[PDB]
């Protein structure tokens, strides 16, 4: 009545959601999950998240499911940055930092992390990407650190008047604004790919 | 949405002192998100400093800025006879950008009383079907005045505007007008048109009235 | 140079369209956050709108669905187009780029006046201020006229033909319930020459084409 593949394999998810280090939003990490088996139930409830939104798909149906791959993006931003990692939102991080495609299916996950994330004299590892020439592509990562040309005069690669670092840091204290404080986010896609499926829900086999 | 209180409304300096403008935020903004803005009269606005305590190029070093959380600060520590203006505070870390309601910065002088003078509508304006008292404030300072118009010893409030002139160049002053307007039937209604005046340079109001 | 250089400000009534214009030199306009920033008359500052470099665009909520910000990079230019206007934009509208954390908004344009109305252009009526009784503070004594129900802005008042500029108070037009503007403008002279000396006024209304000259004397 039920036919899954024979994986026994666990998914690495506390080492996603659960690590020490996160990423800057320009440099996010990519992790590939292939081989392994995930209950998304109780990744719902194993944690109080701020944020657990899914697109298209839905978590109690998603154990129900296998997947050719499943990809784990990471990255910390601003409290009130969240709402532009979602399909069809522009701003500037959507444009410049972390893209998701308009047809996506998936989920976003993100939690507070200013106990984790701010510092007393501020945070300044976490940077984010302000000057750009043009949106990015739908999961598009840009870590050049070329000076930003603004003005028709060429930088040749020293900072001044219309040459700009294009990287800037956000001032993360515990102090912060609501709004202004770090919050780990972790986006879920899921790939159909034509290939044996190695990434399934929780559920057991018969005959 | 965020809103941006300065505080004092005018700053009355001499050219020298110390000017310390203030600014709170409704909300907690982040430094690196606060702007001072100066703006003279005609003039577009001109960016002083941005993340509250970076000046911009071209700004001279008299012009500094702090704070944190709610409340931000500007200060200039030898005013010089260019700074006189209207400063607005910013942040821009929060959709929508928005700016402060700014604070005037004028000269500050001695007391002068202001010569109050009143005049009737003119014959010629009276046949057109209104009529319009004007009452005349001359050189005066600082520019905190009440105005009351009384007609037969009654508050009148409602039917007047106040016009002010800038700060003058030379001697520092303010004009003011007060106009009241009325129709030809109900300015023939009443007797007594007075206007009444409040301020620091009088010891008592003083009161300019004629009959119709 | 540096420079942003505005236009197509002007007159208008409610409903009406109005395209605004913002060229720019020293500084390319699809490689930076290009804002719009307004002042009503005797106001503060309030934002309007802003494109990015890769064509983001926001409005403010006040205006969101009748603006609409645009640019043309072959001409290094920025655009405003405003429809369906109402009265209460009627303000000095900025162009200005913004730097962000990384400098904030630093180039400004001189400012291009919008104006959002109802009345026809008309000519001014003239009344005058006739010194009453003494009129004395300590000797002195004062008139003017009052330059009443007119519109559009502005209009230029001198005294004697220009040749009286001392001790003359031309106050801020006041916009009134009728929609039209009404000035007034004193002059403070001594109550000896009052006699002496006839004062007139030189009042001037370009866009209506209206030039009057009133006489002001004791009554
Ligand atoms: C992360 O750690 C907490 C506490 O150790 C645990 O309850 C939670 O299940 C972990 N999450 C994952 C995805 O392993």
């Amino acid at each position: 009545i039920v036919r899954f593949p024979n994986i026994t394999n666990l998914c690495p998810f506390g080492e996603v959601f659960n690590a020490t280090r996160f990423a800057s939003v320009y440099a996010w990490n990519r992790k590939r999950i292939s081989n392994c088996v995930a209950d998304y139930s109780v990744l719902y409830n194993s944690a109080s998240f701020s944020t657990f939104k899914c697109y298209g798909v839905s978590p109690t149906k998603l154990n129900d499911l296998c997947f050719t791959n499943v990809y784990a993006d990471s990255f910390v931003i601003r409290g009130d940055e969240v709402r532009q990692i979602a399909p069809g939102q522009t701003g500037k991080i959507a444009d410049y930092n972390y893209k998701l495609p308009d047809d996506f299916t998936g989920c976003v996950i993100a939690w507070n992390s200013n106990n984790l994330d701010s510092k007393v004299g501020g945070n300044y590892n976490y940077l984010y990407r302000l000057f750009r020439k043009s949106n990015l592509k739908p999961f598009e990562r840009d870590i050049s650190t070329e000076i930003y040309q603004a003005g028709s005069t060429p930088c040749n690669g020293v900072e001044g008047f219309n040459c700009y670092f294009p990287l800037q840091s956000y001032g993360f204290q515990p102090t912060n604004g609501v709004g202004y404080q770090p919050y780990r986010v972790v986006v879920l896609s899921f790939e159909l790919l034509h290939a044996p499926a190695t990434v399934c829900g929780p559920k057991k086999s018969t005959n | 949405q965020i809103v941006l209180t300065q505080s004092p409304g005018t700053l009355s300096l001499s050219p020298g002192e110390r000017a310390t403008l203030s600014c709170r935020a409704s909300q907690s903004v982040s430094s690196s998100y606060l702007a001072w803005y100066q703006q003279k009269p005609g003039q577009a606005p001109r960016l002083l400093i941005y993340g509250a305590s970076s000046r911009a190029t071209g700004i001279p070093d008299r012009f500094s800025g702090s704070g944190s959380g709610t409340d931000f600060t500007l200060t200039i520590s030898r005013l010089e006879p260019e700074d006189f203006a209207v400063y607005y505070c910013q942040q821009y870390g929060s959709s929508p950008q928005t700016f402060g309601q700014g604070t005037k910065l004028e000269i500050k002088r001695t007391v002068a009383a202001p010569s109050v003078f009143i005049f009737p509508p003119s014959d010629e304006q009276l046949k057109s079907g209104t009529a319009s008292v004007v009452c005349l404030l001359n050189n005066f300072y600082p520019r905190e005045a009440k105005v009351q118009w009384k007609v037969d010893n009654a508050l009148q409030s409602g039917n007047s505007q106040e016009s002010v002139t800038e700060q003058d160049s030379k001697d520092s002053t303010y004009s003011l007008s007060s106009t009241l307007t009325l129709s030809k039937a109900d300015y023939e209604k009443h007797k007594v048109y007075a206007c009444e005046v409040t301020h620091q340079g009088l010891s008592s109001p003083v009161t300019k009235s004629f009959n119709r | 140079q540096v420079q942003l250089v505005e236009s197509g400000g002007g007159l208008i009534q409610p409903g009406g369209s109005l395209r605004l214009s913002c060229a720019a030199s020293g500084v390319i306009v699809s490689s930076n956050y290009m804002s719009w920033v307004r002042q009503a008359p005797g106001k503060g500052l309030e934002w309007v709108s802003v494109i990015y470099s890769g064509g983001s665009t926001y409005y403010a909520d006040s205006v969101k669905g009748r603006f609409t910000i645009s640019r043309d990079n072959s001409k290094n230019t920025l655009y405003l187009q405003m429809n369906s206007l109402r009265a209460e934009d009627t303000a000095v509208y900025y162009c200005a780029r913004d730097l962000d954390v990384s400098g904030g908004m630093d180039v400004w344009g001189q400012g291009t006046t919008v104006t959002v109305s109802s009345a026809s252009t008309k000519g001014p009526s003239v009344f005058p201020l006739a010194p009453s009784s003494k009129s004395t503070s300590g000797g002195t004594a004062a008139l003017g006229c009052l330059v009443k129900d007119y519109f559009p802005e502005p209009v230029t008042v001198s005294w004697n033909s220009g040749a009286l500029t001392s001790g003359v108070h031309t106050f801020p037009a006041v916009l009134q319930s009728s929609g039209l503007y009404s000035l007034s403008s004193v002059v403070t002279v001594p109550s000896s020459s009052l006699g002496t000396q006839t004062y007139i006024c030189n009042v001037n209304h370009k866009p209506s084409n209206t030039k009057v000259d009133k006489k002001v004397e004791p009554k």
